[PDB]
């Protein structure tokens, strides 16, 4: 096992310039031959992973000439040149030349590089049908923010809670190129009738103070 | 001139057609064993190749158990065993299929030949004598022998092998198109040049054992000319011109042998160039494709090997259609003779059967001509009658009508017009067997069969008892000499038995005619060359036989014409004179003219014979070790180019290693071509130089030695022309070719066994235990390709001489109608080697099958033990493929090399014969220049008590103390009787022998101490029959004095003293008129005058005249006596004679008996003393 | 053209075994290996094992020995793994890819199958519970108002949620379904103008075609409750 570590987790690439991905090994991939094996695959969403760069310097027959490899030892690099809209997938780097664990890399998505923006946080109260059935489910929407760096946090009456919670982020828009997400707190009925101050925390990189939203239960 | 395909098999029954129909299917099923063997080999190399990749991936996991490297490899070990059963299946199912392939064609075409041979002889014997007059006899005998041998080889085994080669071709292309097709189309693009080169090499291979007597035959005619008459060559000093005449044509034969050797070895070398260049192309494209991940290595090996053996099988299927192409032409010559129907049909039995036959007859207007000599009609309009007992004789012109009616009586010919009728009954409506049963005849010259006495009487009738035979031989006046016989009637008599006299065979032939009990007895000239002391008793015997038969005697000794009843005379083919004796006396016609006129090997010595051409042998063996060492180079390159694929590597390392190894294939191909060409050329030149030089040296040392060496029957013209024609080209195959064989095989197997003990030894002990059987497989397959049928034909000679013995004297057999005895004599002598040939076919089929079966079981055992030995990691797969390829393909290569060269045992016995001929030296050395060499010109020859016996037999002392002195200038003659050897001292004057006691005193000097070339320089000889050459008459006449500067004018002078000069001027191209079988043929008197002119070119001091009788011209006697009388004046002559017209002008005639002069003196003295000369004049005066 | 393509997506229960196939088509099938790999939800691709694809000699990973077994079929040119002893952890997306055999380990996996997913379940079909979500009673100050409706507790995927059956496409942020307690949960929302709601009628139309359930809840403002 060479514990490979491809170490951008995302890459905010624009449309029409250069991109650069790492691929960092954990033991040097120089065989007794004078050759270094690690290959580079593009995986589109849904389809089959294709081959683009193999045997770090070479180039597979069929791929265009926008791609280029580099590096040796324990640090490697692919270089997109003047990226189009067609190269937006996830890129990873087999292999181990010390087989048979045959490790693979982590992956690196791409982006469309929007300007920065702020979320529009909204909390919705628990529904009356959920008040009839016997549970609490409070939902926080927050939409149209860039980039994907957020950590929502739930706090009830000034007291924290990190149990019984969900999170679901949508993917990249193709019309405005932004993100949105949701969190839902889920517990029983009788927990809901003990508190009033239900708060949320919007820890975004585009502000110092978190955007707090709240509502109080006992009035309506 | 050839027959259709459905006619050659017309003499086959149904068992023969069943044998051929099973042999064809066995040929096709044997055809597709080798492509299927290559298919299973490709599938096995694919199995071994796939397992190896997995070995290394596993190898890097260190904790892996031994049972792990068992499971992948266990699977490999288990799969191998099923393919071992596949190989044993193909081997044990090609054993019985090759046995049915060979044995069911030699049988089914030995049976047809054994039918056609006896049916052909029976068709020959049932032919007309008129048809037999046109055709030759030697042409017909050679037609029988060689034509039936060609029909035997044409359908014998060649067609089954043709079907096998075509089936291997079709199986190879079917496997090549259904396993993988792109590589098959690539190799099929170069298929036609591959098949063309293989066809040329196969034509070279099948025509290997061929003597090629067409280059030598000019010198062969020279040798069979000169060695047929050697006594003349020594006498006239003909040495240097004869050797030059031999030497030029021998140089031409050397040049033709040079060009044949260079062409044959470039035709072999181009095939191996194409083999290795095809290997390089197919592996370059095959590893362009297997590195693209399309085929595997199994499919590349399979389609490559199968398409290659397909192209080479249509290569080798060409001479097996050549032999069927010319057997179609030979069968026309046999079938046309066995197709014809005779018009008389002496075997047919349909005519009448008369009884109480007495011999009445009527010639009725017969008009007859020969069908051979068509342009002249000999007999016309004849009318002669006879009654019972009337002994008619006829005398007249020479040879015209004296024999035609004695032949027409047996119905040897039909009359073109007219109708002879016996007893008022037609001669052509009697059964011809019965017609020739009642008429006996005695021939002019009787020929006698080489059998016993009693068996020669048995040909008269096959129902006779020995009492009748004994009373007949006592009855025919023959018992006196035959009761002096060694044991009994089983006495061997013939030309190989007791050489009898003509009168004895004559009277036993009339005795055979008496055992026939004839009714119309015929006699034609029973006293051709018989002595007067025997003609009386044979005339007495035939006069005892004359009582009671219608006798016709036509002979010489015109005295029993008086006792004869009615005489007749020939006049232009119409006989018009008829009457008795005194009536013909008063007719005063031709009969008056008749009564007016008459009344240790030591192989280092065989190489020591070639100690001048070692700059050819050095480059020859240095080239042969290189050429016989590139089979292990092919093994190592094949093993590495396959073992590059049972290992894991990069794509580019695999690509460049495959490119390197294909390049090494092409380089090995060019090097193998160059080394085959030079090993061919240098040993070819160093063989032909020894053939030319050894033929010239054996001819010089054979011409030189004495006359007594030529007297033994083991030194004949035939035996010496064989040991001069056939033996230089069989000493050429024991000096160079043996060294080439030993050095090629020692490189080809020493390198293989040394590197195969280096790499893996536990396999090579097993393969070295198998190797002798597959080497023997190579040698017996190479025996099958050319030389199988050639041996058998030399064994059949018991019926080889019966047919030629009974076809020469065909007239004696047709007179006797005893053809059925000769046919059964042929039949049983043919019945024994037929059974011997069937046993040899049942041996050859099973040995040729078992060698192939061992050739496939070698694959089976080797790869099973190789898989076990691989699956414990102590040999790789490439090393098992190397060990197998070396120690199998090297064994097949040493088989083919050791059989491709000529034999050694026949070569070393031929070398011992030549080395024991060329170094022996006689006592009378004809090249000794030492001696006195005097200046003598008178020539007083003085004999004193010469005692001589021949070395061929010491049982008869022939000379007992002969003293004889010749005076200068006189013509001292010598005449004697039969058996006395009149020419012994005549030959002894030239020192053709040397007598034991006594000496010759040539002016007081012995011939022992002279110089022999001086003696031959002043001596001229006249022979009985002249010896004529294939040159001009200017050099045939100028032959009389060799080692001289003789010019045109002395030839003109010797033509003046010849009386052939204006006869030469009557001929066009006067001196240039070449004589021989390519020129004109002369009479006895003209060739005699040629001999006298030739001897008188020399102008010698002493002449020697040696003459014999039986000339037929008898008008040139006066002119040869006038040339002799031109020579009897100043040249001392020695004369023997048979015509006694020289006994008056001969000077000192001598009676010779008991090796002693009876009396000295002249003619009237020795005639008045009433000695033996009185007896010869009293015999020839009556 | 070289093309490997695979089976359909599974929806298997816990404990059963599943067979998934990779039908290699467009090349000479009897040389190349077939490598089976596994990708979890948002993790690195692990490697399970390969088959010899000529004689069926297999080699597994260390972690996956026993709870996988491969088999070939040379006639149909496919490859299978019959994945016994299922847990919850074996829900992933599984790929097949080929490696050449003459120069394996020194060549990349040049063509990959499209990959199809295995989903381990433990429950049965359950109806959804479509609740609407209102703006908060109290403050209503912004000129843009957000409307959402929650769908909780259903099984199994998918659910086609659409506001007004397809007449509203102005900010429908439909979110992926979330697994909890082996029961899925979806949510959705839209931002409309302040003058539209509640002056106009708007609603979503949840359809669950796996259980033929079609619910149409109209949202209501929170008044006294
Ligand atoms: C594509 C060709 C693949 C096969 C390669 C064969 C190469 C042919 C080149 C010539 C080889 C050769 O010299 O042997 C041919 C030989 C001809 O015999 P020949 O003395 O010249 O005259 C006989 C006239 N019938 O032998 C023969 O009698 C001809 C028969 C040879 C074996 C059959 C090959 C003929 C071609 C296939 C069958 C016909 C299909 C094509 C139409
Ligand atoms: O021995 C049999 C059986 O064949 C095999 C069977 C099983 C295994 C074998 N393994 C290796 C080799 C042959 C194997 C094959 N004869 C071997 C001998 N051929 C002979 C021959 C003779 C002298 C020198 C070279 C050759 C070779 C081919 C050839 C071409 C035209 C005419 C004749 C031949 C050639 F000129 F190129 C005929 C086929
Ligand atoms: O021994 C070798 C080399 O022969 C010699 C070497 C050195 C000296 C020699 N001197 C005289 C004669 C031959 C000599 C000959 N075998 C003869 C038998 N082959 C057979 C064979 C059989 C039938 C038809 C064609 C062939 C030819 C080659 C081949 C390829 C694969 C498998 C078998 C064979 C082929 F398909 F193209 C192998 C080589
Ligand atoms: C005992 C004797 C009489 C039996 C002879 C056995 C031989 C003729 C049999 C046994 C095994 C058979 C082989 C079985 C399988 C194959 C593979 C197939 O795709 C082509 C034919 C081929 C190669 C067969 C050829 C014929 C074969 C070799
Ligand atoms: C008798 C000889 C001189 C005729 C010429 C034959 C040879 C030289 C020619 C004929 C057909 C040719 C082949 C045809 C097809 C190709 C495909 C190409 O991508 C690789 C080379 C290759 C394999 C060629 C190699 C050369 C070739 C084999
Ligand atoms: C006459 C028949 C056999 C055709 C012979 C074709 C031979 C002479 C030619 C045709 C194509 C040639 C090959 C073309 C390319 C190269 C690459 C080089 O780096 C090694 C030699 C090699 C591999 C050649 C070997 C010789 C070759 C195979
Ligand atoms: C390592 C050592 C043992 C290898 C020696 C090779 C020897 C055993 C083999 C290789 C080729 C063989 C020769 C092949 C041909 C013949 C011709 C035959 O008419 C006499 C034997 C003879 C001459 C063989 C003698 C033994 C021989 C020379
Ligand atoms: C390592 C030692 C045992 C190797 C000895 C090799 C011996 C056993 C074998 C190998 C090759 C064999 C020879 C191969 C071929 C022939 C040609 C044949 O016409 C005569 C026998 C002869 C000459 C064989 C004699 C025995 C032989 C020489
Ligand atoms: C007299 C000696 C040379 C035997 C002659 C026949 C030999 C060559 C043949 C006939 C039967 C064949 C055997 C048939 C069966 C098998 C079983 C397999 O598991 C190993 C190979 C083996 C054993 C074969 C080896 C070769 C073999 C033994
Ligand atoms: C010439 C005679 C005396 C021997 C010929 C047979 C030899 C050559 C061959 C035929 C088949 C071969 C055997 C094939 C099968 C096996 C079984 C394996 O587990 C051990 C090796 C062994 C036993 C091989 C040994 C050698 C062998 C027996
Ligand atoms: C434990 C062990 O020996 N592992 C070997 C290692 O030595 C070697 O460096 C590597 C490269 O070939 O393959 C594996
Ligand atoms: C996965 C595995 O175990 N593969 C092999 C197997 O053929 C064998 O049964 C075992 C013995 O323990 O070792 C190894
Ligand atoms: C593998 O490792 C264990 C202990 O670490 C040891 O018992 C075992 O023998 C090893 N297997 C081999 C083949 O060495």
């Amino acid at each position: 096992q060479v514990v490979m570590t491809q170490s951008p987790l995302s890459l905010p690439v624009s449309l029409g310039d250069q991109a650069s991905i790492s691929c960092r090994s954990s033991q040097s991939l120089l065989h007794s031959n004078g050759n270094t094996y690690l290959h580079w695959y593009l995986q589109k969403p849904g389809q089959s992973p294709k081959l683009l760069i193999y045997k770090v310097s070479n180039r597979f027959s069929g791929v265009p000439d926008r791609f280029s490899g580099s590096g040796s030892g324990t640090d490697f690099t692919l270089k997109i040149s003047r990226v189009e809209a067609e190269d937006l997938g996830v890129y990873f780097c087999s292999q181990s030349t010390h087989i048979p664990p045959w490790t693979f890399g982590g992956g690196t998505k791409l982006d469309i590089k929007r300007a920065d923006a702020a979320p529009t946080v909204s909390i919705f109260p628990p529904s009356s049908e959920q008040l009839t059935s016997g549970g609490l489910s409070v939902v926080c929407f927050l939409n149209n923010f860039y980039p994907k760096d957020i950590n929502v946090k739930w706090k009830i009456d000034g007291s924290e809670r990190q149990n019984g919670v969900l999170n679901s982020w949508t993917d990249q828009d193709s019309k405005d190129s932004t993100y949105s997400m949701s969190s839902t707190l889920t517990l029983t009925k009788d927990e809901y009738e003990r508190h009033n101050s239900y708060t949320c925390e919007a820890t975004h990189k585009t502000s110092t103070s978190p955007i707090v939203k709240s509502f109080n239960r006992n009035e309506c | 001139p050839a027959v259709s395909v459905l006619t050659m098999f017309r003499y086959a029954g149904w068992l023969d057609r069943l044998y051929m129909l099973v042999g064809t299917l066995a040929a096709i099923i044997h055809g597709v064993a080798l492509p299927l063997m290559m298919l299973i080999f490709g599938e096995m190399t694919d199995i071994f190749a796939n397992a190896g990749n997995l070995e290394d991936l596993m190898s890097n996991i260190t904790n892996r158990s031994d049972i792990n490297d068992t499971g992948f490899f266990m699977n490999l070990e288990e799969d191998m065993t099923t393919y071992a059963y596949y190989y044993t299946g193909i081997g044990a199912g090609v054993l019985i299929v090759a046995y049915i392939q060979v044995s069911f064609w030699c049988l089914a075409a030995g049976r047809q030949i054994h039918k056609i041979r006896q049916k052909f002889f029976h068709a020959i014997m049932n032919q007309e004598i008129g048809w037999f007059d046109v055709h030759d006899v030697g042409e017909l005998n050679t037609r029988l022998t060689d034509d039936v041998s060609k029909i035997n080889e044409g359908i014998g085994d060649k067609i089954g092998m043709f079907f096998q080669a075509m089936a291997t071709f079709f199986g190879g292309f079917i496997i090549g198109f259904t396993r993988g097709w792109k590589l098959t189309l690539v190799i099929l693009a170069i298929s036609p040049v591959l098949g063309l080169s293989a066809g040329i090499w196969a034509k070279i291979l099948s025509s290997f054992t061929d003597k090629e007597l067409h280059a030598y035959a000019k010198a062969g005619a020279v040798a069979e000319e000169v060695l047929a008459a050697i006594r003349t060559v020594i006498a006239f000093g003909g040495q240097k011109k004869e050797l030059e005449r031999y030497n030029n044509n021998l140089e031409e034969a050397k040049r033709l042998g040079i060009k044949k050797a260079i062409t044959a070895n470039i035709s072999m070398g181009a095939a191996f160039l194409l083999i290795y260049a095809s290997y390089a192309l197919a592996f370059w494209y095959g590893t362009t494709l297997v590195l693209s991940g399309e085929y595997s290595i199994g499919q590349v090996l399979t389609v490559f090997f199968s398409v290659l053996i397909g192209a080479f099988s249509v290569g080798q299927a060409s001479p097996n259609i050549e032999a069927f192409a010319n057997a179609r032409g030979a069968a026309y010559e046999v079938f046309k003779i066995i197709d014809n129907k005779p018009s008389i049909d002496s075997f047919s039995k349909s005519g009448h059967k008369p009884d109480n036959i007495q011999g009445n007859l009527e010639f009725k207007n017969i008009h007859f001509s020969y069908p051979s000599r068509k342009e002249v009609q000999i007999l016309k309009g004849l009318n002669l009658k006879v009654k019972s007992g009337q002994t008619v004789a006829l005398v007249g012109n020479s040879g015209c009508g004296k024999s035609t009616t004695v032949q027409l009586m047996q119905r040897l010919y039909d009359p073109l017009d007219g109708m002879v009728s016996i007893d008022g009954q037609d001669i052509r409506t009697i059964n011809v067997r019965y017609l020739r049963e009642i008429i006996g005849v005695v021939s002019q010259e009787p020929v006698l069969f080489a059998t016993t006495i009693a068996e020669n009487i048995r040909y008269g009738r096959e129902d006779v008892t020995m009492d009748e035979i004994e009373k007949a031989v006592k009855e025919a006046n023959a018992y006196d000499f035959i009761m002096k016989l060694p044991h009994q009637f089983d006495t061997l008599v013939g030309e190989r038995g007791a050489q009898l006299s003509g009168g004895q065979k004559q009277r036993i032939a009339i005795a055979r005619a008496l055992v026939r009990n004839p009714k119309i007895l015929l006699l034609d000239q029973a006293t051709s060359a018989l002595d007067t002391e025997s003609e009386a008793v044979v005339q007495a015997a035939l006069d005892k036989a004359r009582e009671g038969r219608t006798t016709i005697v036509i002979a010489h000794r015109l005295s029993t014409v008086r006792n004869a009843d009615v005489i007749a005379g020939f006049d232009g083919g119409v006989i018009v004179e008829q009457g008795n004796h005194d009536e013909l006396m008063r007719e005063k016609g031709i009969y008056f003219k008749l009564v007016m006129t008459q009344t240790p090997a030591s192989f280092w010595r065989i190489l020591k014979l070639n100690s001048t051409e070692w700059p050819y042998f050095v480059v020859g063996i240095f080239c042969a070790i290189i050429n016989g060492g590139l089979q292990p180079a092919f093994s190592v390159i094949f093993s590495k180019i396959i073992g590059v694929f049972t290992r894991i590597d990069d794509p580019e390392t695999k690509r460049q290693n495959s490119n390197l190894f294909s390049l090494l294939f092409l380089i090995l191909g060019i090097i193998s071509f160059i080394t085959f060409f030079l090993q061919g050329f240098t040993f070819g030149k160093a063989g032909e130089i020894l053939t030319k030089r050894l033929r010239y040296m054996v001819f010089k040392s054979m011409l030189r030695q004495d006359v007594s060496w030529f007297d033994d029957p083991k030194n004949t013209t035939g035996a010496l022309t064989t040991r001069l024609a056939n033996d230089a080209a069989q000493v050429k195959g024991a000096t160079g070719s043996r060294l080439a064989v030993i050095f090629q095989n020692i490189a080809n197997l020493g390198t293989g066994i040394i590197i195969s003990f280096i790499y893996g030894w536990q396999l090579t002990l097993l393969l070295l235990a198998i190797v002798p059987i597959i080497a023997i497989a190579g040698v017996v397959e190479m025996k099958m390709l050319s030389g199988q049928a050639l041996k058998d034909k030399k064994e059949l000679e018991g019926s080889g001489k019966i047919a030629t013995e009974a076809i020469e004297n065909f007239r004696t057999v047709v007179s006797l109608t005893r053809e059925q005895k000769f046919e059964t004599m042929y039949a049983q002598s043919l019945q024994i080697p037929y059974r011997n040939a069937m046993k040899k076919a049942h041996v050859f089929g099973i040995t040729f099958s078992f060698t192939q079966a061992m050739m496939y079981f070698s694959y089976a055992a080797c790869f099973r033990f190789g898989a076990y030995l691989v699956a414990h990691k102590l040999m790789s797969f490439e090393d098992v493929l190397l060990v197998f390829s070396a120690i199998v393909f090297g064994a097949m290569a040493v088989g083919q090399v050791s059989s491709f060269a000529p034999d050694y045992a026949k070569a070393t016995v031929s070398a011992s014969h030549i080395i024991r001929i060329i170094e022996k030296t006689p006592e009378i050395d004809s090249y000794s220049t030492q001696g006195l060499k005097p200046n003598m010109l008178e020539g007083n020859v003085q004999f004193s008590g010469v005692v001589f016996n021949y070395p061929t037999r010491p049982s008869i002392p022939v000379l007992q103390g002969l003293s004889l002195e010749v005076k200068k200038g006189q013509t001292l003659a010598l005449v004697g009787s039969s058996g006395c050897g009149k020419s012994t001292v005549v030959q002894l004057l030239e020192r053709f022998y040397d007598p034991m006691a006594g000496s010759v005193f040539l002016d007081g000097k012995e011939i022992k101490q002279l110089n022999v070339q001086w003696l031959r320089a002043q001596l001229g000889i006249v022979s009985q029959e002249p010896i004529l050459f294939d040159c001009s008459i200017a050099e045939n006449i100028a032959y009389g004095d060799n080692s001289r500067v003789v010019s045109y004018e002395e030839i003109v002078r010797a033509a003046k003293e010849a009386n052939i000069h204006q006869f030469i001027d009557s001929l066009p191209d006067k001196y240039n008129t070449r004589v021989g079988d390519k020129g004109t043929q002369l009479s006895g008197g003209q060739k005699q005058r040629i001999a006298i002119a030739r001897a008188l070119v020399r102008q010698p001091h002493i002449l020697l005249l040696d003459q014999a009788t039986s000339a037929l011209d008898t008008e040139s006697e006066k002119v040869v006596q006038e040339a002799l009388d031109k020579a009897r004046e100043g040249r001392t002559c020695i004369v023997i004679a048979h015509r006694l017209s020289t006994i008056q002008n001969a000077d000192l005639i001598v009676v010779i008996q008991n090796g002693k002069v009876k009396e000295h003196g002249t003619h009237q003295q020795l005639l008045a003393q009433k000695g033996i000369y009185f007896s010869m004049v009293s015999v020839q005066a009556g | 053209e070289v093309q490997l393509q695979e089976s359909g997506p599974e929806l298997v229960k816990t404990g059963a075994s599943v067979k998934i196939s990779c039908k290699a088509s467009g090349y000479s099938f009897s040389n190349y290996y077939i490598h089976w790999v596994k990708q979890s939800h948002g993790k690195s691709l692990e490697w399970i094992g390969f088959i010899s694809c000529y004689n069926g000699a297999t080699f597994y990973n260390q972690k996956f020995k026993g709870k996988a077994t491969f088999t070939v079929d040379n006639s149909s040119s496919t490859a299978y793994m019959k994945f016994n002893s299922l847990t919850f952890e074996d829900s992933a997306v599984y790929y097949c890819a080929r490696l050449p055999i003459q120069f394996g380990n020194f060549y990349p996996m040049d063509y990959w199958g499209q990959g199809t997913t295995v989903t381990v379940s433990s429950a049965k079909t359950t109806a959804p519970s479509v609740y609407p979500l209102a703006p908060v009673c109290g403050d209503t100050t912004g000129s843009s108002v957000t409307l959402g409706c929650l769908v909780k507790g259903y099984f199994p995927e998918p659910v086609t949620l659409t506001w007004n059956s397809g007449s509203l496409s102005s900010g429908v942020h439909t979110f992926p379904a979330v697994l909890q307690s082996d029961l899925y949960t979806l949510s959705s929302s839209v931002t409309v103008t302040s003058s539209t709601w509640p002056s106009q009628s708007i609603t979503c139309n949840v359809a669950h075609p796996a259980s033929s359930t079609k619910v149409d809840k109209k949202i209501e403002p929170r008044g006294p409750t």
